[PDB]
RNA sequence: UUGGAAUGAGUACACUUUAAAUCCUUUAACGAGGAUCUAUUGGAGGGCAAGUCUGGUGCCAGCAGCCGCGGUAAUUCCAGCUCCAAUAGCGUAUAUUAAAGUUGCUGCAGUUAAAAAGCUCGUAGUUGGAUCUUGUUUACUUUGAAAAAAUUAGAGUGUUCCAAGCAGGCCGCCUGGAUACUUCAGCUAGGAAUAAUGGAAUAGGACUCCGGGGCCAUGAUUAAGAGGGACGGCCGGGGGCAUUCGUAUUGUGCCGCUAGAGGUGAAAUUCUUGGACCGGCGCAAGACGAACCAAAGCGAAAGCAUUUGCCAAGAAUGUUUUCAUUAAUCAAGAACGAAAGUCGGAGGUUCGAAGACGAUCAGAUACCGUCGUAGUUCCGACCAUAAACGAUGCCGACUAGCGAUCCGGCGGCGUUAGACCCGCCGAGCAGCUUCCGGGAAACCAAAGUCUUUGGGUUCCGGGGGGAGUAUGGUUGCAAAGCUGAAACUUAAAGGAA
RNA sequence: UCGAUGGUACUUUCUGCGCCUACCAUGGUGACCACGGGUAACGGGGAAUCAGGGUUCGAUUCCGGAGAGGGAGCCUGAGAAAC
C-alpha cells in the first residue's frame, strides 16, 4: 500500500537529487527526503548564562548563537524522536508543531 | 452554471479568454499611427511589431520589439483602426 | 532473499559453464 | 491528434447531459455532425443548435432537452446490411422500443429504422438513446 | 504537441474573421508585389517579407490584398529559392548542430538534439518529394549538407 | 489500448495467435510435449502387467496406506503406478497379471490426498474390478 | 385386504412378408396375483435432489472430481433399513464445446492482485482536421444470375404417434415431389452519403478557331485551441569546453606549550618515549561545490548547483509572418542510458568491496573500531542493467471549484530605485476541498467520461512453482545482456481493507 | 553449377508453356512473412457446440484428388504410367 503520496520526500517533477549525510550516522540520504532542523541555539545555556554575562569586560555583551542546520536520515530522527509516527489521518498535517 | 448561454457571452468575458478559445478567434493586436516629434508624416506600425521600424526619412526610432507590444518612443500617437 | 538467490544462480550458471566448456 | 471530429462531438454532448447543461459548444464541426445531431433533432432529443462560422472548421452551440440517455459514435465505420441490421439493434440499443442506430448510407444520414423503410445499407456512424 | 519536444504551447497567429482590406491601406495589389520583389532581391525569406510588409507598411496579410501567397507571388517572378526556406533552415541548423558537434565530441545532448533536426529534414524532405518539390533524386547527406546552405 | 481499424484484421488475427500460447491450457494441448509424456500416449486406457504391489502414504493432514500396483504398460513398456480403487480390491490383482487401467479423473493431475498416483486400476485379469468388489464374478 | 376384468411379453394352426426366408404387421389356439412374466445404475456433509437411523470399524480400513470424512456415540467410510436422482438405461476414463467477459471483433486486463519497453528517434504497418449542389478510379450498399445434390432451416402429407419418408388424396381420377440459406472472390444492374484517388500553376489547360488568334468570372478552398519553419524580447542546478573561487580533509615546513591523544555502550588494535593531539604562520595535492537550496527550475530519461568567458542547442510566451496536411503511434533499426563492473593511460586527498587486526558473542567469517587493496577522480574504448518508480505508454477531446507557485505576455490603485501590490491569458511542477465519477478498496480532476461497453496507436499480462532455469541463436575482453522452454509439482499464491 | 526469371529459335507433347535444348538478358520472391521446418493435415459439401460473436471437428457412404508392400519403367487401348 502507498504509505504517503509525496512517498516520503518532497520531489515533484525531478528525476535525481544530490545526498547528504545524516548527522547521527553518515548515510546517504537524498536532500528532500532529509529530515531537515535548522537549529539556533545561544552558545551559553541558560544555566551559565549568569556566570558569564557577570563576568563580562563589556557593559553590554551579548552572547552570540550557534546557526546550525542539522541533518536527519529518517532512521535516525524517529529514534532522537524529532518526528514520531502519526495516526493515518494526522500525517496530512504539514504544519509545524507551535 | 448549467443554464450559461454560449451563443451570446457578453464581451467583457470574450475579451478575457485566449484569443484562440473565443466564439470567433480574434487578434489582440492591431495597428496605429505613429506621429513622430520630428516629423509630419505618420507610419502605420503593428502594436506587437517585432522589428525595429524607422520612419521615412530617417529621423528616429519610432518603436522597439520586445516579447509582446512594441515598446514606442517618446511622443508618440497610436491605436487607429 | 530475491537478491541473494539471484546470486546463488548466477554463481550456478558459472560452474554449469565451466563444466560443459570441459566436456566440449 | 484529433482523428474523428463525430467522437469529440458527441463525446461533449454526453458529458454535458450528464453535468445537467442547457448548451453545449461543439468546437469542431463537420457536414456529418450537423446531419447527425439534426437526426438526432427530428426525433426530439437535442433542440435547436446554431451553427457558429468562423472562417474555418466552425463550431456548434446545441441546445440540450435532457431527454438525451447517452449518445456515442461507432469506430471503425463497419460496413452494415440490412441482414446484419438487426444484430447491431441488440448489442447497441437499450431497447427495441426506443433508440436509434444513425447510418450514413448512400440516400443520405438516417436512422436503421429510416434505412430499413429505404431498404438500403451502408456504414454505421453511430447511435443514441 | 510538439514533433520531438513534450511541450504542447497554443502560441500561433489567429488570423481575423474579415477577408479584406481595411479602408486605411492604400497599397493596391500592384504596389505590394513591388514591395515584396525588392525585399526578395534584398535576400529575405517569404516568411520575413511578410514581417516588414506587416510592420512598416501595414500590409496585415498579403493574401487578402493580392490574390495569392508570398511563396506564388515570388514564383511567378522566378524569384523563388530554389529549395523552400522551413528545410532551408532545418539544413542550416543541422550544419550548425554537425559543426559545433565536431569540436565538442563530449557533449551527448547536442548528439540527441542532432538526430532530431535531421528527423524533421527527412520527414519534410519526404513530403516535397510527393509533392514534387524536390526532385527523386534529391538527398539530405551531412557531408554536401554546407554546400547547400 | 487495443488498435480498432477498419484494416487492422492482421493485427488482431496475429496478436490473438500469439497470446493464445500463453494461456497454459491452450499450449499444453498444442505441442509435441505432453502427449508422449503421457504414459497413455493419448489413450483413455491402457493394459499393462503388475510389477508389484506397493503402498502410497497419504499426504497430510491424512494419514492412510493408498493400496497401489506398480504397472508396467504393454504398448510402450513405461512403468506406472495405478491404484486399486475400491476397499480390500488390492487382493483380488494376482501378480502379473494383466490389468486394464485408466486415468484417475483428472487429466494428468494427483487426484485427492494420493501424492503422484494418476491412474486407477479398472479390470484385471480381463474381469472387472467392480464385478470381483460386488461379488458377482470370480478369479 | 378381497375380487372379477383388460392386456402385452411369450407362444404357435397359418396367412402375409421375400429371389427363398427371417423380422414387423395380421390372426386361431394358448399364455398374469407374490400378475416370482421381480429394473436396474449411481448416490443420501456441502457444492447437488435425498437419514442427527441402526450395527461394525477406530487417522486403521477406506471415502473423497473439490472442500474434506475416520483417532470409540463416523449424518461422509464397511453394511442393514430408508430415501433421492435418471430410467431400459445408468456409471467411469479421455478428448472436445458451452460455462470462459479465465484469449477479448462483439468483450477482458497492465498504480498496489500477473502486467506500460529506462528513455527518445524511426521504416513498414495502423490511423489521419475542415471544405466542393444546397433549398476518372475504387471501396461501400441495393438488385439479378451464380453458388450441385444430401445435410440444415422450412411448406405440404395421420410413416398407428414419433425419429424418418416423399408420398399419397378421391369415388380409371387429380395433386405433391415446394421455398429460404450457400461466407469470400468473380459477374450484373441502381444508389453517390461516408472513406480514399485524379483534373489547369514554368499552363506542353478546357472550349473554339479554320503556325498564329479569339474565348473562359480564364485555373491556387480554408489557414486547424494539427504541425513544421521564420521572427521578437526573454527564461532555465539543460549540455560541452575553457577559466576562477571557497573552506574542508589528508600530507608537510617552521613556531609555540605540553603527556597524553584516537576511538567506543565500555575498550582495545593504532598515534605519542617524548614532540602525538592542540594553537599559529604557511605550503602542496586530489576531491568536492555547504549554508542560500524550496513538494522550486531545466533536460528524452539517466541526470543537472562557485565565478567568468566561449560554443551550439531548447521549451514556453508574443505574432493580422511563412509553408499548407507536411500529422499521430510505431515491427525492423538506431542515439542516449545512475551505480557497480571491464580494458588501456593519468592521478590516487577523502572514503572504501576484498583483506588484516582490534571488540562483542556460545560462535561473527557480521553489525562497532583502527587500517587498507580494487574502486572512488580524470581521459579513451566497452558494458546497457536499477525499487531506471509517479511501481501509472504516447497523442487528442471532454467532465468541478479554490488558494499558491515557475516562465512569458497583458492592464490596473499605490509604494519604491526593475522590486512589490491587484487581476487576466497561455505553459508547466505541485497542493487542497468536493457525493463529478470510478474502483476490490486503499485511493484517483484522473486511476473520470466503461454491460448506457468502439477517438488513434505501440508494448505487454493469463493460478502459484519449475524459471528468467534448460537448450539454440545473438551481443561482450569478461562479468553478463537479449531472445527463451519443457518434463514435473501444486489448491492455493496474492491484492486491499 | 545441373532453369532460377525473361527474350529468340527449335525440339517434344493431345496442345499453350524453361516442358526441353541452344544462344542472350540478370533477373524473380520476401516483414502484406518469402524460403525452410512441423502437421497424430487428403480438400470441400459438412458435424458437434453455440444469445450474438465464436471454438472445435470433418479417416467415414456425396463431389474432387491420391495410392494399391516401397520406388521406377512399360504393354495394350479412345482412355492406365493400370497392379
Ligand atoms: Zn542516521
Amino acid at each position: 500500500t502507498k504509505k504517503r503520496r509525496n512517498n516520503g520526500r518532497a520531489k515533484k517533477g525531478r528525476g535525481h537529487v544530490q545526498p547528504i549525510r545524516c548527522t547521527n550516522c553518515a548515510r546517504c540520504v537524498p536532500k528532500d527526503k532529509a529530515i531537515k532542523k535548522f537549529v539556533i541555539r545561544n552558545i551559553v545555556e541558560a544555566a551559565a548564562v549568569r556566570d558569564i554575562s557577570e563576568a563580562s569586560v563589556f557593559d553590554s555583551y551579548a552572547l552570540p548563537k550557534l546557526y546550525v542546520k542539522l541533518h536527519y536520515c529518517v532512521s535516525c530522527a524517529i529514534h532522537s524522536k524529532v518526528v514520531r509516527n502519526r495516526s493515518r489521518e494526522a500525517r496530512k498535517d504539514r504544519t509545524p508543531p507551535p | 452554471p448549467l443554464a450559461k448561454d454560449l451563443l451570446h457571452p457578453s464581451p467583457e468575458e470574450e475579451k478575457r479568454k485566449h484569443k484562440k478559445k473565443r466564439l470567433v478567434q480574434s487578434p489582440n493586436s492591431y495597428f496605429m499611427d505613429v506621429k513622430c516629434p520630428g516629423c509630419y508624416k505618420i507610419t502605420t506600425v503593428f502594436s506587437h511589431a517585432q522589428t525595429v521600424v524607422l520612419c521615412v526619412g530617417c529621423s528616429t526610432v519610432l518603436c522597439q520589439p520586445t516579447g509582446g507590444k512594441a515598446r514606442l518612443t517618446e511622443g508618440c500617437s497610436f491605436r487607429r483602426k | 532473499r530475491a537478491k541473494w538467490r539471484k546470486k546463488r544462480m548466477r554463481r550456478l550458471k558459472r560452474k554449469r559453464r565451466k563444466m560443459r566448456q570441459r566436456s566440449k | 491528434v484529433r482523428m474523428n471530429v463525430l467522437a469529440d462531438a458527441l463525446k461533449s454532448i454526453n458529458n454535458a447531459e450528464k453535468r445537467g447543461k442547457r448548451q453545449v459548444l461543439i468546437r469542431p464541426c463537420s457536414k456529418v455532425i450537423v446531419r447527425f445531431l439534426t437526426v438526432m433533432m427530428k426525433h426530439g432529443y437535442i433542440g435547436e443548435f446554431e451553427i457558429i462560422d468562423d472562417h474555418r472548421a466552425g463550431k456548434i452551440v446545441v441546445n440540450l432537452t435532457g431527454r438525451l440517455n447517452k449518445c456515442g459514435v461507432i469506430s471503425p465505420r463497419f460496413d452494415v446490411q440490412l441482414k446484419d441490421l438487426e444484430k447491431w439493434q441488440n448489442n447497441l440499443l437499450p431497447s427495441r422500443q426506443f433508440g436509434y442506430i444513425v447510418l450514413t448510407t448512400s440516400a443520405g444520414i438516417m436512422d436503421h429504422e429510416e434505412a430499413r423503410r429505404k431498404h438500403t445499407g451502408g456504414k454505421i456512424l453511430g447511435f443514441f438513446f | 504537441g510538439r514533433m520531438h519536444a513534450p511541450g504542447k504551447g497554443l502560441s500561433q497567429s489567429a488570423l481575423p474573421y474579415r477577408r479584406s482590406v481595411p479602408t486605411w491601406l492604400k497599397l493596391t495589389s500592384d504596389d505590394v508585389k513591388e514591395q515584396i520583389y525588392k525585399l526578395a532581391k534584398k535576400g529575405l525569406t517569404p516568411s520575413q517579407i511578410g514581417v516588414i510588409l506587416r510592420d512598416s507598411h501595414g500590409v496585415a496579410q498579403v493574401r487578402f490584398v493580392t490574390g495569392n501567397k508570398i511563396l506564388r507571388i515570388l514564383k511567378s517572378k522566378g524569384l523563388a529559392p530554389d529549395l523552400p526556406e522551413d528545410l532551408y533552415h532545418l539544413i542550416k541548423k543541422a550544419v550548425a548542430v554537425r559543426k559545433h558537434l565536431e569540436r565538442n565530441r563530449k557533449d551527448k545532448d547536442a548528439k540527441f538534439r542532432l538526430i532530431l533536426i535531421e528527423s524533421r529534414i527527412h520527414r519534410l524532405a519526404r513530403y516535397y518529394k510527393t509533392r514534387r518539390v524536390l526532385p527523386p533524386n534529391w538527398k539530405y547527406e551531412s557531408s554536401t549538407a554546407s554546400a547547400l546552405v | 489500448g487495443k488498435c480498432r481499424g477498419l484494416r487492422t484484421a492482421r493485427k488482431l488475427r496475429n496478436h490473438r495467435r500469439e497470446q493464445k500460447w500463453h494461456d497454459k491450457q491452450y499450449k499444453k494441448a498444442n505441442l509435441g510435449t505432453a502427449l508422449k509424456a503421457n504414459p497413455f500416449g493419448g489413450a483413455s486406457h491402457a493394459k499393462g502387467i503388475v510389477l508389484e504391489k506397493v503402498g502410497v502414504e497419504a499426504k497430510q493432514p491424512n494419514s492412510a496406506i493408498r493400496k497401489c500396483v506398480r504397472v508396467q504398460l504393454i504398448k510402450n513398456g513405461k512403468k506406472i503406478t495405478a491404484f486399486v480403487p475400491n476397499d480390500g480390491c488390492l487382493n483380488f490383482i494376482e501378480e502379473n497379471d494383466e490389468v486394464l487401467v485408466a486415468g484417475f479423473g483428472r487429466a494428468g493431475h494427483a487426484v485427492g490426498d494420493i501424492p503422484g498416483v494418476r491412474f486407477k486400476v479398472v479390470k484385471v485379469a480381463n474381469v472387472s474390478l467392480l464385478a470381483l468388489y460386488k461379488g458377482k464374478k470370480e478369479r
